[PDB]
């Protein structure tokens, strides 16, 4: 994973996202959704999804939430106050903690001012607590700004490492982007049916055709403008649409 | 491991310069840049005046300074005073396991003073103690800078050697010494002999005080 | 500025688990930036280091005293405390509490140095001589103590085991001539001392001279007036 003071930032993009494999995986110790309850994720579409990744203590997972304070949310990773995404977290004691102490996971514990939301700060300047200038050397009121979790496998819970992923769905002003996946079924024929062909919603009897579209045309229309033929997306065959009987 | 504070004791003349060394093991104590020094007055918590390896914190005398050479660390003074008699310890950040090591201690002495006179003061057992079926004579000695005092106790004419306890000399603020001795007596022995006395000998010289029961 | 004070004494027996408690004032514990520690010193001997706690809960100990000492933090009263179990007779020492500076390491524990403000140090002894309260007498000012312009009077506080004992003059008023002499250890096994102060001979009985005796391991507090002999 990535440190807590330099988190990562992956920009998931145009794709088919299935948040159900996440939501029901039961391997996550924390799955909170804020802008939007979890079950309705596989039914919405946004412009961009960002995924941020890092590693923290066990009992600092409560500062990854909109409107908190503490050494982590103050100056390591700040979430805006109208967050939209979801926060996922799971214990990782066996991977990240090693006997003798894993001193490779640092965090920032001194900063001049709290972070703006989604702001990032990887500098390593000597912090200056008191009024006396520091001149790049340590001493009283001149502190190195990074400390390290010394993780060890015999730590009580709440001191073992947790891995965290923060998904943030954003909606700029584009034309569209990633959305969930739509199920399907088999196509039946010769029965008045209620059909949906990747957007085309209708009713009627479906029948094998003998017309020939051009190999970029989806459906055909009549004079007076009513849909009367479609092409099946999967098998790519033309089917006529006749209404079912009334009188 | 332990960074032997070079020498245990140390003598010095008031005014010129004293340098205290501090050697230890290898670059885990010498070849680092983290050593400190502490001054502990007798009967007080110690106090740093030198850190990192040569830095004076916010308000100390300017006589204090130190340096580093190889596996030895040095601490020097540039003019002595009578108030600088204390112990001195070294610190150090190793890599072994004992994390931080400590010195063994050096005693700084301010050789140079005028033979003082041991002021003696003697007290007989108070009245409540007489009613308490016991008796104790109290002999106090003070301000006798060279500390080789000894004491002898006297009944009316003879010396006594039973029931007496004698403190070892203790250094005061003025860097001279003080001591005390106690004599145990039953009140019937207190009134038995017509008078007792405490004598103290010091550099051949002697001073004695005497008290008689009422 | 900052200050430190230790508490939780008592003539601890052998094979017990004693507990000292250092409290801080002038700086919060959970602030980072300083590491609170513990240092003992046996009498007439050099110092040695014990342990430290950081505000997170990270601990370290001396390997010679390992598996025997746990130190913990209270952030509610701004104090930290050690507990050393299975106490032998070698731990009769003076125990200071202090904070450390502890510079940043590099993926391998953090190194610390110099320290800062040392506690007050509370002598803690370990024996089987139990404890006892002091017996006090006033040593009256007398002409055998009088000489010219001044005369001396004092208080004799004797026969107590629990070493730390204090005698003040007039609730801490007189600082001139007040000298408390080192306690003496008798063959009986109990300590004894006497504190004396000189005062102008024109002022034998005139003003107040009351010695305030306080015994901290016990809870003895007695004020005794010293007056010229009858």
């Amino acid at each position: 994973f990535a440190s807590v003071y330099a988190w990562n930032r992956k920009r998931i993009s145009n794709c088919v996202a299935d948040y159900s494999v996440l939501y029901n995986s039961a391997s996550f110790s924390t799955f909170k959704c804020y802008g939007v309850s979890p079950t309705k994720l596989n039914d919405l579409c946004f412009t961009n999804v960002y995924a941020d990744s890092f590693v923290i203590r066990g009992d600092e997972v409560r500062q990854i939430a909109p409107g908190q304070t503490g050494k982590i949310a103050d100056y390591n990773y700040k979430l805006p106050d109208d967050f939209t995404g979801c926060v996922i977290a799971w214990n990782s004691n066996n991977l990240d903690s090693k006997v003798g102490g894993n001193y490779n996971y640092l965090y920032r514990l001194f900063r001049k001012s709290n972070l703006k939301p989604f702001e990032r700060d990887i500098s390593t300047e000597i912090y200056q607590a008191g009024s006396t200038p520091c001149n790049g050397v340590e001493g009283f009121n001149c502190y190195f700004p990074l400390q390290s979790y010394g993780f060890q496998p015999t730590n009580g819970v709440g001191y073992q490492p947790y891995r965290v992923v923060v998904l943030s769905f954003e909606l700029l002003h584009a034309p569209a982007t990633v959305c969930g996946p739509k199920k399907s079924t088999n196509l039946v024929k010769n029965k008045c049916v209620n059909f949906n062909f990747n957007g085309l919603t209708g009713t009627g009897v479906l029948t094998e055709s003998n017309k020939k579209f051009l190999p970029f045309q989806q459906f055909g229309r009549d004079i007076a403008d009513t849909t009367d033929a479609v092409r099946d997306p999967q098998t790519l065959e033309i089917l006529d649409i006749t209404p079912c009987s009334f009188g | 491991q332990s960074a032997l504070t070079q020498p245990a004791s140390v003598s010095g003349s008031p005014g010129q310069s004293i340098t205290i060394s501090c050697t230890g093991t290898s670059s885990d104590v010498g070849g680092y840049n983290y050593v400190s020094w502490y001054q502990q007055h007798p009967g007080k918590a110690p106090k740093l005046m030198i850190y990192d390896v040569s830095n004076r914190p916010s308000g100390v005398s300017n006589r204090f300074s130190g340096s580093k050479s190889g596996n030895t660390a040095s601490l020097t003074i540039s003019g002595l005073q009578a108030e600088d008699e204390a112990d001195y310890y070294c610190s150090s950040y190793t890599s072994s396991s004992t994390l931080v090591v400590f010195g063994g201690g050096t005693k700084l002495t301010v050789l140079g003073q005028p033979k003082a006179a041991p002021s003696v003061t003697l007290f007989p057992p108070s009245s409540e103690e007489l009613q308490a079926n016991k008796a104790t004579l109290v002999c106090l000695i003070s301000d006798f800078y060279p500390g080789a005092v000894t004491v002898a106790w006297k009944a009316d004419s003879s010396p006594v050697k039973a029931g007496v306890e004698t403190t070892t000399p203790s250094k005061q603020s003025n860097n001279k010494y003080a001591a005390s001795s106690y004599l145990s007596l039953t009140p019937e022995q207190w009134k038995s002999h017509r008078s007792y006395s405490c004598q103290v000998t010091h550099e051949g010289s002697t001073v004695e005080k005497t008290v008689a029961p009422t | 500025q900052v200050q430190l004070q230790e508490s939780g004494p008592g003539l601890v027996k052998p094979s017990e688990t004693l507990s000292l408690t250092c409290t801080v004032s002038g700086d919060s514990v959970s602030s980072g930036s300083y590491y609170w520690s513990w240092i003992r010193q046996p009498p007439g001997k050099g110092l040695e280091w014990i342990g430290y706690i950081y505000y997170s809960g990270s601990t370290n100990y001396n390997p010679s005293l390992k598996s025997r000492v746990t130190i913990s933090v209270d952030t509610s009263k701004n104090q930290f405390s050690l507990k050393l179990s299975s106490v032998t007779a070698a731990d009769t020492a003076v125990y200071y509490c202090a904070r450390e500076r502890c510079y940043y390491g590099s993926g391998r524990a953090p190194r610390c140095v110099w320290f800062d403000p040392w506690g007050q140090g509370t002598l803690v002894t370990v024996s089987s001589a139990s404890t006892k309260g002091p017996s006090v007498f006033p040593l009256a000012p007398s002409s055998k103590s009088t000489s010219g312009g001044t005369a001396a009077l004092g208080c004799l506080v004797k026969d107590y085991f629990p070493e730390p004992v204090t005698v003040s003059w007039n609730s801490g008023a007189l600082t001139s001539g007040v000298h408390t002499f080192p306690a003496v250890l008798q063959s009986s096994g109990l300590y004894s001392l006497s504190s004396v102060v000189t005062v102008p001979s024109s002022s034998l009985g005139t003003q107040t001279y009351i010695c305030n005796v306080n015994h901290k391991p016990s809870n003895t507090k007695v004020d005794k007036k010293v007056e010229p002999k009858s």
